[PDB]
DNA sequence: TTTTTTTATGTACTCGTAGTGTCT
DNA sequence: AGACACTACGAGTACATA
């Protein structure tokens, strides 16, 4: 082996806002903005792998044309983004003179805006306020709550949502048509099921299955990618009889190499996000799961502790 | 010389053909490397499954014998912060190889101890430099990794070593060493391993040291049990029978003589009785609830110390009161 | 520069004081304060006046962001002839160079006001400065940031000082409590912003009805800048806005701001949230996010005011006392979890669990109506007082160790009930001739006058010496103080 | 038993200062022909190869090949403990451990005995790179270090372009851009200020600013530095000393 | 006064003759002496007996001691200030004067004293119960590595929080509280030396019956009631009780009288006022439970639940740091029980 | 309606004495 | 030979932690 090929997430990364199968409303909004111009300050929030960075990249590219190289300032979490950088480099870029069309503006893309320090975020306020006629700011984050309210007050808020089954299925069908891959309906269904609204993870699993077996079938997808971790935990907690939950915990989780810490954390998260049972029983189950986690963290993490946790949960459900 | 390293280090796999147990992931990785499309890997699994050995043999097969120079291997022993990422990992990804031509490999072993800021800075390094370098993240707990970093890599779950592969490795070791092993001794050895090759190699070296002979004899179950201090199924079932059927004082005397004749530990007996009673087809699950709760409480109390006799009597009374509901 | 290149917030920015929306009282108060500034400096700020403005040489504007604090400040600055100067956290603000510059600028005149125009009869104030500080709450916590330096600046200056921050009552902002005149800009009224939106919509050919601005500003929570940005963002695609698509717009532009530890206590102790209907609207995840908004004061507030409500979620056959007891048990369990968190091994991954045991479960146990007022947690002040008393007892014990040969608690519990009878009681039953005995007893254990004063503060219950020391004749006290001072 | 005695004790100081910043640990191989050292940067972007023959050592005695693994932040401290008119003596027993440095003054009577604990570096460093390059130039070390330090302030990437009798150093950043263009000339009045360039095919590749700034730190060794460039090959920055050389194999950045 | 009449040697002890003989036996050969841990009720006289044993191991100059100061630097720039009681033959440290920084002081100070060194220097660790588990783990190996220069004499009131390794690493000496007769005989000598007037001797016995074996409390209460009776104790002299005990008794009266949330608020207020005046919460809980069990209005069913809840919340308080968070919970559970 | 709660490493900032290459 | 701009590494001070 001498060199590798580009992954399908990067190779087929959308370069035009029409290729994005994300939220239709915000996509058409950004398309009309790039068509008319006058892009305002924006903050795009959501979950990983739904088309946030690609969306702002496509918007900046379409809005700047050939001037993307000298009119767009990209700053990721991999670069220093402290108070000193915001004071010197961002201010020098915003004050920089540049002849642009009468409908375009300089764009400052800040990836992972939820990781910037409080000082830099505070200094960015007047930085984006005094140069709001020749410099525009686009933040891309996962938690909008991590960005201070003064910064959110000066910009639009675009909340991206999960991708429905139809959109990811359409994108995967387009990729298969563009790549000439042998597939089947159940295989694509299993891929979308294991993706959980994650387009990047879906394309990655598809490419991995293709390069590992050639045929995208549910058997191959399940043998190369295990079933989602939270769903088995939910089925274990929602069991009606103690023996069924014990057998599930033994075979699916413990016999497959899942650590006790991961199991108890997934149980806590599922019970927190559960909606089948009432509030009080959910709080009692969370209490028992936390009592178990307090022993798991102390190094007493074994199968007996998880079995006792399941027994206590069933006793609580035993009226 | 390799004759000075312990058996866990001496028998470390150097090629991908010496990594037993993992077949579905090993074949897929071999195909990834032969065809060229090697994505960002995330080896998640319990300790002693062979993730580090797998990735080391993979890098050896990819770059040759000069692996130690063309691969950037970082671990928890090295300082892995956000500035360390920014400087070292970005300078490694952005530049090219000094010894040959080809893609680079960054092995972030034990990356479950990295800071959240480090992962937040690295998740954009993996996405930006993806045409000249790759990333391999090894983990034992998938909850310490951010979902953004967890979604950029292809996940491979290292299952615990099954019976066939662990017996194959045991046979390989018995071929490499002047040593013989009994079949029942081998089965007992596989039983006390839980798919951990490190434990098997360590106790095999220890029982070879226990032999006291020039190795003209065999290694039986007695040697393994006396060297690892693990209780035998015979004494286990005898204690369980005396607890379930015999009298309180007789059960106490039996437990005392069993735990004092071979110097066994109460926690090992607890785990053994838990494993044995798991196959018992029982009545209404209240007995199982009481048994599991009381046994876990006693185990958590033992994990902090106390009176061994009081805890043994507590185990006896808990098992008895749990089984008294089955009538 | 063209017209379509500026945002709607900039092209519709107020050009004069008559276009500001709401908070007319605050802008008039600050205008009167800046007008009488020279009248205040000519008599050295001794005469406050009927408005009460003139004794403070600095003004601190505090309120939510986006209501026009900086705008109104700049407008009055340009209208009253004062030469404006702005500096804020976006520029370097430290103890070294910022202090030097501001000190050199407090009593220096402006060259811009001199060279621009100084010959007409406009005002004698053009030579003066107005140092307008923005994002005052954005400085560093310690003294090196410059918050205390600015607090001291607001004490000695010959130029008006204007301070503008978004969050006022903070620890970092404690020095600004009694040094600058406080002006609070509040939520604007709906009528002015409604008229402004009508104008900016009829100007941009934007179809919009008067029935929606109410819900708009309600979900926006008093932020005209965010409202203008919202209209500028959505007007490009949906030309006409009405009661049909307003739901999606409100759901997509919800202002997600963290609540103070007082509103968190109100939301936690709200019985409607834990009802069968309210449970599936404000889910448990939102309840945990409520605690995670401020995880330092939420458990203390919950433990303080969980037993001061009227429960409406009492199970059939359960009284208020039973629910309070279960809530207190869960409070103790959450306290154990918190101790395990903030100790060695740094088990911070147990923070969500501490969310449920400390705040969520006890509040759910006694959720209902608020009987009285939401009282702030007194555990902080009680802990500070206990720490001070422990330090004083430690000094007393290390002073008396040479004779007592006991521990701190062993000296507080048993020795002090006798030290009280030995030291103070001879003063009440013998007069002023028992001073020498008390002096000898105190020197027998190397006690001091401050030690004697601190000893009498440890007793409680039926022995409160705070009035007994006042019942002692002042002659005896003065004689004792003079004798020990010789 | 390794026994080396230097003519000037400051030459070893100037040599180690070259690797002090760009290299952390070293593994000196001492044989009958001289001392060789090969090291890799922490980020593995550059490779340092030092070779000093027995011509530099005033006295030399190597009974068998010796491997001395050591740290540079301690060797530099031990070397700064010397003196300008002193002589240096390296001693190592039959089994390599705790290398001994001896500083002896030649004007007065003084003995400074220092020790350094060795370290067991498993990674071997014996690789040699002998391949033809696309261009070979030679220029004064001060003139190259000046251009490097002047262009490092503009950006973090410096592009080298070799064309038909033209050497261009470009640096494009956020505050502006810059490019220094030089032509190979022959200076008869002083040979150490001439610029030579033998090219076979045009070259165009970029380096990082930090490694290029660390490389020019070795300019205090020789008065002239050679640069060998090739199509996607480790660029050879060589400083030739009167008994050997120090060569940095630098890896460019992919475009 | 307690301090004016205190034994200074082993031959000056006046109770627990078997313990005095055991101490003389242990001090017969002083160089081959292992580490010692004195445990027993608070106020028995173990701190006097340790000094008396040191007076037998060394010269009489052991009591001529001085107080010095030593500064320490933690992982941050917070300066830890600790005063040390030192003597030309021994030194005394009390790690109960700080927070979670006991390990630093313990390890550094003990290593300095052990590196500098009859032939060894004795170390008296006062109130070993406040020693955190990490400090005890740090002292575990320091006790064994330096056994020829440093010998530990740890004074504590209960070996419950002491870890098992430390318990094994030192001899254990129990100090039982003196009988009421010995306390009465000591009070007799004190009142004949302090020239007190006793109409009937039995009052002294009652003092013992009010002290529960505590001699430190007994002598202090005798002297406190001698100042109220003007150096002449009568046949019915009132018993002087500390203020916090009266507050706790009034709290129990309020508990048994009213059981509601409105009374729970004032109970929390009383708990806050008690905790703010340097009163530990474990002693508060112990006294509150013991005086609640004395309430004759309750029955066995109530007292059993009360003692169970007190044990549970004592475990909670030993596992927690916010003491009022457990005290209020115990009070609410008791209110729910009654 | 109002201000502190231990230890523990990672992150970020600043002043800061210091070590060395350069200019009247 | 020397003075002082440039500079980079070291102690101080806080700020989070799902
Ligand atoms: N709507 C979409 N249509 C097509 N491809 C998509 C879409 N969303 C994501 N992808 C694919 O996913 C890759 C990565 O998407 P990103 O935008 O980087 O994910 P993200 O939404 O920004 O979440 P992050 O970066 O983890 S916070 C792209 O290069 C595409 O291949
Ligand atoms: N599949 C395997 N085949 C053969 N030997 C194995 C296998 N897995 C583990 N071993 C042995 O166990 C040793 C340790 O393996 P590692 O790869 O270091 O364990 P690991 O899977 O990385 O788990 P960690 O390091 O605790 S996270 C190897 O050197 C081998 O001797
Ligand atoms: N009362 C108001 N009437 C009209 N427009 C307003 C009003 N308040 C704010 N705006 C608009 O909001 C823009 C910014 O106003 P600012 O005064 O800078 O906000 P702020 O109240 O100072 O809050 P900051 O800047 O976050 S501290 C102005 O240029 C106006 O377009
Ligand atoms: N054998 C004894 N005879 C008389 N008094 C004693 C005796 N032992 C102790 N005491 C008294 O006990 C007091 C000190 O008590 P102390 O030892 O500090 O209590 P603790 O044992 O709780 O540390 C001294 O004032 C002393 O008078
Ligand atoms: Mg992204
Ligand atoms: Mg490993
Ligand atoms: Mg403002």
């Amino acid at each position: 082996t001498l060199s590798l090929q580009l992954p399908w997430v990067e190779k087929y990364r959308p370069q035009v806002l029409s290729d994005i199968v994300g939220n239709k409303e915000t996509i058409d909004r950004l398309q009309q903005i790039a068509k008319d111009g006058n892009m305002p300050h924006m903050i795009i929030s959501g979950m990983p792998g739904i088309g946030k960075t690609t969306s702002v990249h496509c918007l900046a590219h379409e809005l700047l044309g050939r001037s993307y190289a000298d009119g767009v300032l990209e700053l990721n979490a991999s670069d220093d983004r402290g108070i000193d950088v915001v004071r010197n480099q961002i201010k020098h870029f915003a004050q920089k003179k540049l002849h642009l069309p009468p409908g375009k503006h300089k764009i400052v893309i800040l990836d992972e805006a939820d990781s910037m320090t409080a000082g830099a975020q505070q200094a960015l306020r007047r930085t984006m306020e005094l140069y709001s006629n020749s410099t525009r700011f686009a933040f891309a984050c996962n938690q909008s709550n991590k960005i201070i309210e003064p910064l959110q007050s000066r910009c639009a808020i675009l909340r991206y949502s999960k991708l429905s089954d139809e959109d990811v299925l359409k994108r995967l069908l387009q990729i298969i048509k563009l790549e000439d891959v042998k597939y089947t309906n159940d295989g694509l269904e299993a891929i979308i099921f294991t993706a959980e609204g994650d387009m990047r993870q879906a394309i990655n699993n598809l490419q991995s299955t293709v390069a590992g077996h050639g045929l995208v079938n549910a058997d191959n997808v399940f043998k190369i990618v295990d079933s989602p971790h939270p769903l088995i935990v939910k089925k274990m907690l929602l069991a009606s009889n103690l023996e069924d939950s014990i057998q599930i915990l033994r075979t699916d989780l413990w016999k497959k190499g899942y650590s006790s810490i991961d199991i108890v954390t997934t149980s806590f998260r599922v019970t927190k996000n559960l909606a089948q049972v009432k509030e009080s029983v959910r709080l009692e189950m969370i209490k028992e799961i936390g009592l178990t986690h307090m022993r798991i963290l102390e190094g007493v993490g074994t199968y007996l502790q998880l079995a006792s946790m399941l027994a206590k949960i069933h006793k609580l459900n035993n009226k | 010389s390799k004759e000075n390293l312990p058996w866990v280090e001496k028998y470390r796999p150097e090629t991908l053909d010496e990594v037993y147990g993992q077949n579905e992931v090993i074949t897929t990785v071999r195909k990834f490397v032969d065809e060229g499309k090697l994505p960002h890997l995330l080896f998640y699994g319990p300790p002693g499954t062979g993730k580090t050995s797998t990735i080391v043999a993979l890098a050896r097969e990819i770059y040759g014998k000069n692996y130690s120079n063309m691969v950037l291997e970082l671990n928890a022993s090295d300082d892995r912060g956000i500035d360390v990422v920014r400087n070292q990992i970005k300078d490694f990804a952005s530049t090219r190889q000094i010894f040959s031509k080809g893609f680079k490999l960054i092995i972030l072993d034990e990356a479950d101890a990295m800071t959240n800021a480090a992962q937040n800075a690295l998740r954009r390094v993996i996405e930006r430099y993806t045409k000249n370098t790759r990333f391999c993240v090894l983990a034992n707990y998938a909850h310490k990794l951010t979902p953004a970093l967890l979604s950029r890599c292809t996940r491979f779950r290292f299952q615990p070593l099954p019976q066939e592969a662990i017996e194959r490795r045991i046979a390989n070791v018995l071929v490499h060493e002047k040593l013989k092993l009994s079949p029942n001794a081998e089965k007992a050895l596989i039983e006390l391993s839980n798919g951990d090759m490190r434990r098997v190699l360590n106790v095999l070296q220890s029982c070879k040291a226990t032999l006291d002979n020039p190795d003209e004899d065999e290694i039986s179950d007695d040697v393994i049990y006396e060297c690892c201090g693990a209780p035998r199924p015979s004494d286990l079932k005898a204690v369980l029978k005396s607890i379930l059927e015999d009298d309180w004082g007789t059960a106490h005397y039996t437990l005392n003589k069993v735990r004092s004749a071979k110097g066994l530990a109460l926690i090992d007996l607890i785990e053994g009785i838990v494993k044995i009673l798991e196959d018992y087809e029982l009545q209404n699950e209240e007995t199982r609830v009481h048994l599991l709760t009381k046994l876990a409480d006693i185990e958590y109390s033992i994990s902090k110390g106390g009176n061994d006799q009081i805890q043994g009597s507590a185990v006896i009374g808990a098992i008895k009161a749990s089984f008294e509901n089955e009538t | 520069v063209r017209e379509e290149d500026k945002l709607w917030t900039v092209k519709y920015a107020p050009t004069n004081l008559q276009q500001v929306c709401g908070n007319k009282g605050s802008v008039m108060k600050l205008k009167n304060w800046l007008a009488n500034w020279e009248n205040s400096k000519k008599n050295s700020f001794k005469h406050a006046g009927k408005d009460g403005s003139g004794v403070f040489r600095a003004a601190m504007l505090y309120g939510p962001p986006g209501i026009g604090k900086t705008t109104a400040a700049h407008l009055v600055a340009q209208e009253l002839g004062y030469d404006i100067l702005e500096q804020n956290a976006s520029d370097v603000r430290s103890k070294t160079l910022l202090n030097a510059g501001v000190k050199n600028a407090l009593d220096n005149m402006s060259v811009v006001g001199y060279f621009k125009h100084n010959e007409e009869a406009q005002n004698l104030n053009g030579k003066h400065f107005v140092i307008i500080m923005d994002e005052v709450d954005g400085m560093s916590g310690g003294d090196r940031g410059g918050v205390g330096q600015l607090a001291q600046f607001c004490r000695k200056t010959s130029t008006p000082l204007i301070l503008i921050c978004n969050e006022r009552n903070l620890p970092k902002m404690r020095p600004f409590d009694r040094v600058c005149l406080d002006i609070q800009f509040r939520r604007p009224d709906a009528n002015s912003i409604k008229s402004r939106l009508m104008t900016i919509a009829i100007r941009e050919k934007f179809k919009l009805d008067p029935n929606v601005i109410d819900r708009l500003i309600q979900t926006t929570r008093g932020d005209i800048r965010q409202v203008i940005n919202l209209l500028s963002t959505i007007s490009t695609t949906t030309k006409t806005i009405n009661h049909e698509n307003i739901n999606e717009i409100s759901k997509a532009w919800e202002k997600n701001i963290a609540l103070k530890p007082f509103d968190i206590a109100h939301k936690m102790l709200d019985g409607q949230i834990y009802s069968d209907i309210g449970s599936r609207n404000f889910t448990l995840n939102d309840k945990i996010a409520l605690y995670f908004d401020d995880f330092d004061f939420t458990p203390l507030m919950i433990q303080e005011n969980y037993l001061s409500t009227r429960p409406s979620v009492l199970k059939p056959g359960q009284s208020h006392l039973e629910a309070v007891a279960e809530a207190a048990n869960c409070i103790s369990l959450g306290d154990i979890v918190e101790k395990k968190i903030r100790s060695s091994e740094q088990l911070w991954s147990l923070l969500p669990l501490h969310a449920v045991l400390s705040s969520v479960y006890p509040a759910s146990k006694v959720a209902g109506h608020m009987a009285g007022r939401i009282n702030f947690t007194a555990w902080l002040g009680q802990n500070s007082k206990s720490a001070k008393y422990y330090r004083l007892l430690q000094e007393i014990h290390y002073h008396t160790r040479l004779g007592t040969s006991t521990d701190k608690i062993g000296l507080r519990l048993d020795y002090l009930p006798t030290f009280r009878k030995r030291l103070l009681d001879p003063f009440l039953k013998q007069g002023a001739d028992a001073i020498s005995s008390v002096i000898e007893v105190m020197d027998d254990y190397y006690l001091t006058k401050e030690d004697w004063d601190s000893i009498m503060e440890f007793f409680v219950g039926p022995d409160v010496t705070t009035a007994i020391i006042k019942k002692i004749p002042a002659t005896v006290k003065s004689g004792f103080t003079r004798k020990y001072n010789s | 038993m390794l026994e080396a005695k230097f003519e000037e004790a400051s030459l070893f100081k100037r040599i180690i200062d070259g690797f002090k910043d760009c290299v952390q640990l070293v593994n000196f191989q001492c044989k009958e022909d001289g001392i060789i050292a090969q090291a890799v940067d922490d980020s593995r972007v550059l490779l340092v190869s030092l070779e000093i023959g027995v011509e530099a050592f005033q006295e030399y005695r190597c009974d068998h090949p010796v491997t001395l693994g050591m740290d540079l932040t301690s060797l530099s401290k031990i070397l700064r403990c010397g003196n300008n008119t002193d002589t240096l003596t390296l001693i190592a027993d039959n089994t390599p451990d705790s290398i001994i440095l001896l500083f002896e003054d030649t004007k007065k009577d003084r003995i400074a005995e220092y020790s350094l604990k060795l370290m067991d570096i498993d990674a071997d460093f014996l690789k040699i790179e002998e391949l033809q390059y696309d261009s070979t130039l030679s220029l004064p070390s001060s003139e190259f270090s000046k251009i490097v330090r002047d262009l490092s302030q503009l950006s973090d990437s410096i592009n080298i372009m070799i064309t038909k009798e033209t050497i261009k150093f470009v640096a494009d950043g956020d505050i502006g851009s810059g490019s220094v263009i030089i032509k190979p000339f022959v200076d008869m009045e002083h040979p150490e200020t001439s610029i030579k360039l033998e090219m076979d095919q045009p070259v165009d590749l970029t380096f990082g600013a930090k490694y290029l700034l660390d490389i020019i730190k070795g300019s205090s060794l020789s008065d002239r530095v050679g640069i060998r460039l090739s199509s996607e090959a480790p660029a050879l920055f060589q400083f030739d000393l009167k008994s050997g050389f120090l060569q940095f194999f630098l890896a460019p950045k992919f475009n | 006064w307690v301090d004016k009449y205190r034994p200074k040697s082993l031959n000056a002890l006046s109770h627990n003759e078997e313990l005095t003989n055991f101490l003389k036996s242990l001090s017969d050969q002083p160089r081959d002496l292992p580490h010692l841990l004195l445990y027993g009720p608070n106020g028995t006289g173990k701190k006097t007996r340790c000094m008396a044993l040191l007076e037998s191991i060394f010269g009489p100059g052991v009591y001529r001691l001085k107080i010095d100061v030593r500064q320490f630097v933690t992982a941050s720039n917070r300066k830890l200030e600790l005063n040390v009681v030192s003597s030309p033959y021994h030194l005394e440290i009390t790690p109960s004067d700080m927070g979670n920084n006991d390990r630093i002081v313990i390890q550094e100070l003990l290593k300095e004293v052990a590196q500098m060194e009859h032939r060894y220097k004795c170390v008296i660790i006062n109130e070993a119960n406040s020693l955190t588990k990490d400090a005890q783990a740090a002292l575990r190996r320091t006790m064994e590595k330096y056994s020829k220069n440093i010998r530990l004499i740890m004074v504590c009131d209960s070996m419950s929080p002491i870890i098992a390794p430390i318990k094994s690493r030192c001899l254990l000496i129990r100090c039982p509280a003196p009988s009421d007769s010995e306390i009465s005989t000591i009070l007799s000598d004190v009142v004949t030396n302090e020239r007190i007037q006793l109409e009937t001797k039995d009052i002294l016995k009652r003092i013992a019956q009010a002290s529960n074996g505590n001699l430190r409390v007994s002598l202090l209460m005798l002297e406190s009631m001698a100042l109220n009776n003007e150096l002449a104790l009568k046949s019915s002299s009132p018993i002087i009780k500390p203020d916090w005990i009266i507050v706790i008794h009034k709290l129990t009266r309020k508990i048994v009288k009213e059981r509601s949330v409105n009374s729970l608020i004032e109970c929390r207020a009383v708990l806050y006022d008690l905790l703010a005046h340097c009163i530990p919460a474990n002693i508060i809980l112990k006294e509150l439970t013991f005086s609640l069990l004395d309430v004759e209005t309750l029955n066995t069913t109530n007292k059993s639940s009360i003692i169970e809840y007190s044990s549970v919340f004592d475990e909670r308080l030993s596992l927690g740091n916010k003491a009022i968070f457990h005290l209020e919970g115990f009070i609410a559970k008791v209110m729910c029980c009654l």
